[PDB]
């Protein structure tokens, strides 16, 4: 099976593409940081990107 | 190329993870950052993360490895084939209902986030989520 691996790649990719919208719904989720600032968005993007690659490997193992 | 200003930009990001200013990013340090932004990752997740970016296998990410990963770009084919896993019988389309359920309950996503997703893909009701469209939009 590869249903969760599949899903995590689409989700992971999308939060990457969506983060590049300075104004996406994707941003709202971060509900522990009161107002999101520069460094916040920086670490966020870094992490979404890193998660992308992980999901891309895990899905390669499943393909 | 990367620009002189770009390299600066990435150095800033790197330092935001490297808490102990020791020139590398540990699982603990990345976990700290993630927990700081309100996530509760498993040390499993943190290790998997570090492994995807750790080239020389020393168990930590250095700055070279960091800007390698930030500079990383076939991925179109991977994402397309992911949508196929849910393609009842090789349609080319996915039902927006099926898309929403997968996107919310399986894997990783919020109802709002998935609203954005569907709104960026559907051509009225009919042409229910042509995923070829998604894949091209992301790339
Ligand atoms: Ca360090
Ligand atoms: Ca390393």
């Amino acid at each position: 099976r590869q249903i969760p691996a599949a899903a995590s790649l689409i989700q992971t990719a999308w939060r990457c593409y969506a983060a590049e919208n300075p104004d996406s719904s994707t941003w709202k989720i971060y509900i522990r940081i009161s107002q999101l600032r520069e460094h916040h968005r920086a670490t966020i993007k870094v992490i979404r990107r890193m998660q992308y690659f992980v999901a891309k490997k895990k899905f390669q193992q499943a393909r | 190329q990367l620009t002189e200003e770009q390299i600066a930009e990435f150095k800033e990001a790197f330092s935001l993870f490297d808490k102990d200013g020791d020139g590398t990013i540990t699982t603990k340090e990345l976990g700290t950052v993630m927990r700081s932004l309100g996530q509760n990752p498993t040390e499993a997740e943190l290790q998997d993360m570090i492994n995807e970016v750790d080239a020389d296998g020393n168990g930590t990410i250095d700055f070279p490895e960091f800007l390698t990963m930030m500079a990383r770009k076939d991925s179109e084919e991977e994402i397309r084939e992911a949508f196929r896993v849910f393609d009842k019988d090789g349609n080319g389309y996915i039902s927006a209902a099926e898309l929403r359920h997968v996107m919310t309950n399986l894997g990783e996503l919020t109802d709002e986030e998935v609203d954005e997703m569907i709104r960026e893909a559907d051509i009225e009701g009919d042409g229910q989520v042509n995923y070829e469209e998604f894949v091209q939009m992301m790339t």
